[PDB]
């Protein structure tokens, strides 16, 4: 893979500074990646421009352009600003070209490799039941499939901002896409909805999970993330307690309900943001291991490792303050949490080339048979009180 | 202009035969799976036959043995030989590539009636 264009751009930030100078590489494989300075010599699809849509604007700043991509079921936007209108032209152009190049090669390849795959549901099929979320480009609502009584989450996006179940992720602890359909003006993703309750609620009612209970949920999270990282080459970047639910049997479900994007007040939950995300530094697989660390700290201590009602002070704590533990935590748990919450992503547990393997080899998870974790052969320490039972 | 153009339709006495031809201009039939389809007034468009780049053919049951799909690499064209035809064959006939199929792009089609 070769560099196709490179140079400085102001990158809009959502957390601290608003506009930050970053040195960006555009590569022929589609990756468009920014760095704090000219970097001196695995790729994540999060940073791909493939199938992007490019738009020019003049607010807030002149000479700004926006890359907009549908990543799985989420519309994400990357906003940028240069000094001259000509500069913008060269960038949007360089980006379109790489992107068209990728579409072209890909279509040619599947045209040539199609194997009698040359073959040829709607709103009314569903009962609305509750808004799960709202955002720039659409909403997420709880629905009941009328024909079956089964409950789903439907993500409803505005089709204009954009313009698949055979391409699902076969991992048990991720949210599966059930159906995907479009209307005259909408694009709709029907995805599983766990009915074991929200882990945030379960944790709240119980005050704390024991180390063995947290170990079970962590193993299942670690397994879902290893899969995202290594099978799909994507970072989740969205790990928080409120995005963890339980299925009927007590196994983890990581939700896929996010819309738009987060971040005086912040438009979401900032207490799980990794340092490098706050600083708009470059980030990779290791941000999800930081979120793991915050989630398991919360499970085993019954409170966040860093909190303040002022997000500014919270941000300071996350970047600067050393982790403190309750007296009742053991050393194996303290070792895992302190390694996952290393502020420098390069020295974080999981931040090396081995990624998830480092975490599964940590002594905290000794004895966990990861093949059995993947196969739901582990026995849940808690069975929610419940199939189509609206208990929660 | 890149496109596919079907030709060779018309009326024929049942049990007759017909050769439909799909002229790709702007596309390389040699690099693509090509298929033939048909659609009748009240019905959904029906996949009929495919020919992979190797040349491997394949046909759907209603037409197994009666129709043959062939690719003339030299002539950048696909062909569908229609033998021992039936009223239930009456329809508009389209040819297509995988990519155009998934984008719902179609040439003009040619109408056939038994
Ligand atoms: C401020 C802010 C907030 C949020 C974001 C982006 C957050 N996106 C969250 C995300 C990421 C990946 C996936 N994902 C899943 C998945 C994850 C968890 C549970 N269930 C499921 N299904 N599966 C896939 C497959 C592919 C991809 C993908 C990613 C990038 C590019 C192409 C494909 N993603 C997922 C779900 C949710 C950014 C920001 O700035």
């Amino acid at each position: 893979v070769a560099i196709v264009k490179e140079g400085w751009l102001h990158k809009r930030g959502k957390y601290i500074k608003t506009w930050r100078p970053r040195y960006f590489l555009l590569k022929n494989d589609g990756t468009f990646i920014g760095y704090k300075e000219r970097p001196q010599d695995a790729p994540l699809n999060n940073f791909s421009v493939a199938q992007c849509q490019l738009m020019k604007t003049e607010r807030p700043r002149p000479n700004t352009f926006i890359i907009r991509c549908l990543q799985w079921t989420t519309v994400i936007e990357r906003t940028f600003h240069v000094e001259t209108p000509e500069e913008r032209e060269e960038w949007t152009t360089a980006i379109q070209t790489v992107a068209d190049g990728l579409k072209k090669q890909e279509e040619e390849e599947m045209d040539a490799s199609a194997e009698h795959t040359d073959m040829e549901v709607t709103m009314n099929e569903f009962e609305y039941l509750k808004l799960l979320g709202k955002g720039t480009f659409g909403k997420v609502i709880l629905v009941k499939e009328k024909a079956t009584g089964r409950y789903y989450a439907m993500k409803i996006l505005k089709k204009e901002v954009i313009v698949r179940v055979l391409q699902n992720s076969r991992h048990p602890f991720l949210t599966a896409l059930k159906y995907s359909f479009q209307t005259h003006d909408r694009l709709c993703f029907v995805m599983e909805y766990a009915n074991g309750g929200e882990l945030f609620f379960h944790l709240s009612r119980e005050r704390v999970f024991s180390e063995d209970r947290a170990r079970f949920y962590g193993a299942e999270i670690v397994s879902a993330l290893d899969y995202l990282h290594s099978e799909k080459n994507v970072v989740y970047r969205d790990l928080k307690l409120e995005n963890l639910m339980l299925d009927k049997d007590g196994h983890i479900k990581i939700t896929d309900f996010g819309l738009c994007k987060e971040g005086k007040t912040f438009c979401g939950t900032p207490e799980y943001l990794a340092p490098e995300v706050l600083e708009d530094n470059d980030y990779g697989r290791a941000v999800d291991w930081w979120g793991l660390g915050v989630v398991m700290y919360e499970m085993m201590c019954g409170r966040l490792p860093f909190y303040n009602q002022d997000h500014e002070k919270l941000f300071e704590l996350i970047l600067m303050e050393e982790i403190r533990f309750p007296r009742t935590l053991g050393p194996e748990a303290k070792s895992l949490l302190s390694g996952l919450l290393k502020k420098d992503p390069k020295q974080r547990l999981g931040g090396g080339s081995e990624d998830a393997k480092e975490i599964m080899q940590h002594r905290f998870f000794a004895g966990i048979v990861w093949q059995h974790v993947y196969e739901k052969k582990l026995s849940p320490p808690f069975k929610p009180q419940v199939e189509t039972d609206t208990r929660y | 202009q890149v496109q596919l153009q079907e030709s060779g339709g018309g009326l024929v006495q049942a049990g007759g035969s017909l050769r439909l031809s799909c002229a790709a201009s702007g596309i390389d039939v040699r690099i693509k799976t090509m298929a033939w389809y048909r659609q009748a007034p009240g019905k959904q468009r029906e996949l009929l036959a495919s020919v992979l780049v190797s040349g491997s053919t394949n046909y759907a049951d209603p037409v197994k043995g009666r129709f043959t799909i062939s690719r003339d690499n030299a002539k950048n064209t696909v062909y569908l030989q229609m033998n021992k035809l039936i009223p239930d064959d009456t329809a508009v006939y389209y040819c297509n590539t995988y990519g155009r199929l998934r984008r719902d792009v179609w040439g003009p089609g040619t109408q056939v009636t038994v």
